[PDB]
DNA sequence: TCAGGATGTATATATCTGACACGTGCCTGGAGACTAGGGAGTAATCCCCTTGGCGGTTAAAACGCGGGGGACAGCGCGTACGTGCGTTTAAGCGGTGCTAGAGCTGTCTACGACCAATTGAGCGGCCTCGGCACCGGGATTCTCCA
DNA sequence: TGGAGAATCCCGGTGCCGAGGCCGCTCAATTGGTCGTAGACAGCTCTAGCACCGCTTAAACGCACGTACGCGCTGTCCCCCGCGTTTTAACCGCCAAGGGGATTACTCCCTAGTCTCCAGGCACGTGTCAGATATATACATCCTGA
């Protein structure tokens, strides 16, 4: 019959088939169930959507239309939960969040 | 009377200027030579991909910037605005690096 | 005569442990380069480094601890010097049997070691400059105790630590004197030292205005031909890189020349050491034999067997002399009143040991000297203040004028120098520079190797020179060249023999052939000799005592071979300060 | 050819630019030397590890992946180099 | 040769979220690394979960528990919601 | 069938206990505001570890929290513990 | 009466010489059950589970007080104050 | 069930090192945990090395490199010494 | 015919066979070489001996003859490299190192 | 500074236990022998990417010199923290009783590995134009001595 | 408090090079089987977690008192910042060689899978002495005093 990709059955954009293959060849366990790649692809797609939404807003606040690493850095470091998820991660060409301590400001 | 800014204003201006940009703050060639000099000890006549040196420099600058943030917190804690070597040492000891 | 009068222990024959060389033994031609072999190397910079090492040896308290354990390889590698070329440095050394390339230390040894040697040499340069110029506060200053310069002084943030002393030096050097290599040697072959430059005397003043005084003190005066330095640009002391880079900014031979000149200027104008040396040499004493510049230990100049034989004869004679001394009419009549405490303890113990030693057999006569040297030291009080076989390295009179790397003298050839390390005050724990008895004792402990590398570096092996080299100095050729017209401006008088163990054994193998007496006198030492190594010494009876001394030198070098390869392996085992507790945990674990 | 004294290429103004990005307003004079030392140690740790990977792959070239693996081994994940 | 990546999927998601926004090359490299890193974390945690319980299969229970362990708070809640939705849509079909 | 709801047991970490914990840490003098701060810190630490322990318990379909669950939670937070198995 | 501080050092040596736990066990067990009440109801605990929790907690607090003491000495005090705990935990990465 | 542990092996090594010293039961438990922890670390690092180089075997090269990456300095030098010694003895006999 | 353990062949006290089984069953790679269990058992035995020697010394200094967790703690924390290897480990019932900051001392 | 009295501590003997060391069965897992087949090792090649030179330019680093402001020391006060002592509380320990649920066994089926055929999604190659970097000139704001 | 000069923003214009679309062309994902066993599921045993009660007694608690430490203020002076001028070497654009990493085609030997056998390790019983506790002792430390 006509073939439908597994990622289309679940209504996803990420590849269920590629994820299943990576799981099998990664030696994570002897066997991989049918729902594991689907469930994991859904989770990965959700997280990617989060990052990209926040970074797109950050880019729009600069009147740019290409997202650049600086915008990803601003998106991550301004959200508490994403910043907790990526606390030990360095983003190349990211920079820092503008922050000058209070007692340094003129009075 | 030549015009002069008060001591501290230009420092704040630079703080803003460099917290707004994202480029690397160390010169490329000196850092590359530093990498090669360090790597002499482990193996002789090593080659480096260009991206390898860039990765080392990104990681290094990120590390030093974060360390200076912690150092600044220690200096403020001791009721100062000048950072001092003992502030770096306290920060690295609390972190677990010494 | 009176009571078999005390046989005068005459100083001329019965000196201290210190004989002399008199620098004129080889008044007869000995220029023949017959001792040559494949393991010979001409090293122009040799005597200069020997001078450096000796100077840093005599001046231990002035210098850092890390400078006291230097070796000859340390100077070569630090200064990037290669042996071989009689015109300076032989750039690179060939490797193996055949070699299109050359070794070039970066291609041969670990690189942090090269860096560390270079750092030591900058440290030495800075310490000499400090001791020479930081004398506005002369000697004793705010930084009095300890060496004047340390690592953190060199690695300091001044970042041009050499600049200000460099300026001071380029100021005072123009009159402090320049080395003959840094003199403006004459292009015009007319203004030599004895002659002068230009005819200032327009004419001799024969028509004197006063006939009553014909004599004149200005017969024919000239302009003076005082020797000049180089131009400032070609004066390497004016090379700006020395401010930040340090000494590693000249030609290697210029490095050597600058270090030598700095040592001379330090010895002359570092008023600390300037007064300390003259204090140390012409204090209120003359040499126990008489003033002579260069002197050696006895067992160096004759050897163990001859010196112990002659001091056994001396020992028997002086023991009988003591017995006479006690039971002497005037001496006895002055003994009852307590003349001297030595004149009673010495006599009583010498009588009891006369009883216990006439018991000793003639086979024990030799051994009793080396056994009883311990109690034999307090005996020599009314006699010489030191034993004829005593420790040279305990004197303040034989300290300035003593040279210690010297290892023996041979007729018609020259001297054998053994530039090894410091042995004065500090680093005396395992110092091989010591008295014959305990010297041979330690060499014995290292033939059977009761002490090994772990104990070796525990017993101040890090303060002890890891490596070594062996040199031959052609005293006859240079002495004659001085006495005959000074052919030298850049000639060579030092040669290299053996730098490590394998070359040491190769030199032993070749030298024992020299020890072969000329049976070729009654001919008709090996083959292919007139081509690579003149083994057969000229057939005659000149070298017989020379060959006895060569036999003793072979003995001493084979005795050294143990301790020398011991250090040459200890350094490799424990070059770095490392937690050797785990290293011994290896052996206990296996 | 030997390499030496390259840490002096991490200049004073470069260090104080990093301090500025860190939000530091006044800097003592003894910081710079101290900072250099810190940097040296850091690099010595990562480069060592990087070479350990390169030797294991029997390569003579240090790739960006070796550096990324070393950093990640030390707990300093880096994004943007594969 | 060929080198697989997550680029086109990231670009699809982007076009779903901000229809008129692009993305640089280096930013795409960063997002590719981010996807790989999160994948590896979750898969490793699921592997340990299977090993602890003497199981030889990685199922949706393992992935769900690993997600609950790694992600913080609202991220974990929403991620479990989306994952369950996808699995139900996949099975019901 | 007794399932009571506890309340305010954090005060059972008495002030003397906190002084003993500080004394083992080398502290000579202790401010009076330290105690509440320390109770807050301990509460956060325990919440973080117990959430993971109960997650491990639920995944195994058990009703008791075992020592292995605690050990795994601690290891997952980079605080490996020795002396309880695992 | 000892001068204020002598008993302090004496206790420091005492509690650094021993290894026993420094919190009462029943209060800590009640605290653990209370906290867990908000993730799953009617939970049972192995006794060794609670003992493991107590070992980990006490180790954590002792290390935190060491860092706190350093942060106090840095500001030239000897009294540790909430600021010191907050600075220690901010540098550690916990806040 | 015959729950396995390294108890007897640790006891053997102890008797080699200090022939007349005992060990508590809790200390035996701690030492068992230590052995398991280090085994896990080395095996995991060797696995990552194998996957990195697209190889499907863990050889003694992988173990050696993992030991070099995980142990600090002198410990690494000595441990590599022992491992090489053991493999040599094993193969030559 | 007569069995002779792999551990015996290599002169080790730790089990080579058990380590080989743990490697095969732990999902580390598809295959496991021959010398890998030998090398790993050698390393583990060495580290065990290293820590046990220091703990025996520490227990000996306290006039004890059995090792308890206190002595393991002292052995580990008093050694630089062992302390680096177990920097993130809590040894149950280990206590701490007796250490008082100098400024707190009386004078 | 030397010392005496009170106290906490290192020292020395007595007894008391329970935790460690020592000593049998059995059964599972490690060793031996063997075969197959694919992973890993080797040789040949090729191409690209790293190292090394060269010269011009100009941006950044280095160096020098006020001088302003922050680090640091010293001092005084007042309140919070330690120390002690009597009174209260609840931890700890033991014993008793009960049942939830941990943990193991035995059946058996539904799910995942594996495989061959088929194909269509995604990768590398190759254009092209628009977002963004840059410049230059004018506008607005900001800082500092009044 | 208001103005003078330096920084920064902004608007328009220009140019380029990389983001994004199109187009073959694999080769990895999908489909439809068969085959085995991993885990779901029911059932049973019996451990150990939970609750409660009583008695000891040590720890927690509350209050009183005193002094030591924290914190605010002042004064000094050194040392870092801001700015100008000189110097140096980073950077860029181009060029060339050649080493080493990647690809490909053979080849073979090392490891997995299987079957058989037996002993090493573990569970289960027993003894005793190392360590904890008690109790009695000289020694070192602290606090106050002359």
């Amino acid at each position: 019959a006509k073939a439908k990709t597994r990622s289309s059955r679940a209504g996803l954009q990420f590849p269920v088939g590629r994820v299943h293959r990576l799981l099998r060849k990664g030696n994570y366990a002897e066997r991989v169930g049918a729902g594991a790649p689907v469930y994991l692809a859904a989770v990965l797609e959700y997280l990617t959507a989060e990052i990209l939404e926040l970074a797109g807003n950050a880019a729009r606040d600069n009147k740019k239309t290409r997202i650049i690493p600086r915008h990803l850095q601003l998106a991550v470091r301004n959200d508490e939960e994403l910043n907790k998820l990526l606390g030990r991660v360095t983003i190349a060409q990211g920079g820092v969040l503008p922050n000058i301590q209070s007692v340094l400001l003129p009075k | 009377k030549p015009h002069r800014y008060r001591p501290g204003t230009v420092a704040l201006r630079e703080i803003r200027r460099y917290q707004k940009s994202t480029e690397l703050l160390i010169r490329k060639l000196p850092f590359q030579r530093l990498v090669r000099e360090i790597a002499q000890d482990f193996k002789t006549d090593l080659r480096f991909q260009s991206s390898a040196v860039m990765a080392l420099q990104e990681a290094s600058e990120a590390y030093l910037v974060a360390l200076f943030e912690d150092t600044n917190l220690c200096a403020i804690h001791a009721k100062r605005v000048t950072i001092m070597p003992k502030d770096i040492q306290l920060a690295r000891r609390i972190r677990g690096e010494r | 005569a009176h009571e078999q009068v005390e046989p005068a222990l005459i100083p001329s024959n019965w000196t201290s442990v210190i004989p002399l060389l008199t620098s004129d033994f080889k008044n007869q031609y000995s220029v023949i380069s017959r001792l040559k072999n494949p393991n010979m190397k001409p090293v122009p910079y040799a005597g200069d480094i020997i001078k450096l090492m000796a100077f840093i040896n005599k001046f231990s308290s002035f210098f850092h601890s890390d400078l006291q354990n230097l070796s000859f390889q340390d100077f070569e590698v630090g200064l990037d010097l290669y042996p071989g070329d009689p015109n300076g440095s032989a750039a690179g050394i060939v490797k193996g049997p055949e070699d299109t390339s050359l070794l070039l230390y970066p291609d041969f040894m670990a690189i942090k070691d090269i860096v560390y040697c270079q750092d030591k040499m900058n440290l030495l340069f800075l310490s000499l400059l400090d001791l020479t110029f930081t004398e506005n506060f002369d000697g004793k200053s705010a930084k009095k105790k300890g060496p004047l310069t340390t690592w953190e002084n060199l690695k300091s943030s001044s970042k041009k630590v050499f600049s200000n002393p460099l300026y001071r030096l380029r100021l005072v050097a123009r009159e402090w004197g320049y080395p003959r290599e840094w003199r403006q040697q004459l292009p015009s072959d007319q203004d030599i030292s004895k002659p002068k430059t230009a005819l200032f005397e327009q004419d001799e003043q024969t028509p004197v205005v006063d006939p009553s005084h014909p004599e004149i003190l200005t017969p024919n005066i000239y302009t003076w031909n005082a020797n000049e330095p180089l131009p400032l640009e070609s004066n390497p002391l004016y090379n700006r890189e020395m401010d930040k880079n340090g000494i590693l900014a000249l030609k290697p031979m210029d490095r050597v020349v600058l270090l030598r000149a700095l040592t001379d200027w330090c010895a002359s104008h570092s008023s600390a050491i300037h007064d300390e040396i003259y204090k140390l040499t012409h204090g209120k004493k003359d040499p126990v034999f008489g003033i002579q510049t260069q002197q050696v230990p006895r067992y160096t100049i004759e050897g163990v067997d001859n010196t112990i034989n002659q001091f056994k004869k001396l020992c028997s004679l002086i023991q009988s002399r003591y017995e006479i001394r006690s039971k002497k009419k005037h001496f006895v009549k002055q003994l009852k009143e307590g003349k001297k405490p030595d004149l009673s303890r010495k006599l009583e113990i010498l009588k009891e040991i006369k009883a216990e030693l006439k018991n000793a057999v003639k086979s024990e006569k030799d051994e009793l000297l080396f056994s009883l040297y311990d109690k034999w030291v307090p005996l020599f009080e009314g006699e010489l203040p030191d034993q004829p076989l005593a420790n040279p390295f305990s004197e303040r009179l034989y300290k300035l004028r003593l040279q210690e790397f010297f290892l023996g003298r041979v007729p018609h050839i020259g001297d054998f120098y053994m530039p090894r390390l410091h042995s004065y005050g500090d680093s005396l724990e395992m110092s091989t520079f010591t008295d014959l008895r305990n010297l041979q004792a330690l060499l014995s402990k290292f033939k059977n190797n009761e002490y090994n590398a772990f104990t070796l570096f525990e017993n101040d092996g890090q303060s002890m020179s890891a490596q070594f080299k062996l040199f031959y100095h052609d005293t006859p050729s240079l002495a004659h060249d001085v006495a005959r017209g000074r052919n030298t401006s850049g000639k060579v008088y030092w040669y290299e023999l053996c730098h490590d163990s394998a070359t040491l054994l190769e030199f032993l193998e070749f030298l024992d052939y020299k020890i072969v007496k000329p049976q070729d006198e009654k001919k008709e030492t090996t083959d292919n000799n007139p081509s690579i190594n003149t083994n057969p010494l000229p057939k005659d009876a000149k070298y017989n005592t020379a060959r006895k001394k060569l036999q003793i030198l072979k003995e001493f070098l084979s005795d050294y071979y143990f301790i020398l390869r011991q250090f040459e392996q200890m350094k490799v085992q424990f070059a770095d300060m490392k937690p050797g507790k785990r290293q011994l945990r290896r052996i206990q674990r296996q | 050819k030997v390499l030496r004294d390259n840490i002096q290429g991490i200049t004073k103004p470069a260090i104080r630019r990093l301090a500025r990005r860190g939000g530091v307003k006044r800097i003592s004079g003894l910081i710079y030397e101290e900072t250099r030392g810190v940097l040296k140690v850091f690099l010595e740790n990562v480069i060592r590890d990087a070479v350990t990977y390169t030797e294991h792959a029997k390569r003579k070239t240090v790739t960006a992946m070796d550096v990324v693996y070393a950093l990640k081994r030390q707990g300093r994940t880096l994004y943007g180099f594969g | 040769s060929r080198k697989e990546s997550y680029a086109i999927y990231v670009y699809k998601v982007l076009k779903q979220v901000h229809p008129d926004t692009g993305i640089s090359s280096k930013a795409m490299s960063i997002m590719n690394s981010f996807v790989n890193d999160v994948f590896e974390r979750i898969a490793g945690e699921a592997s340990r979960l299977a090993h602890y319980n003497k199981r030889s299969t990685i199922t949706s229970r393992e992935i769900q528990t690993a997600v609950r362990l790694l992600l913080p708070g609202e991220l974990a809640k929403h991620a479990v919601s989306e994952g369950t939705k996808a699995v139900t849509k996949y099975t019901s079909a």
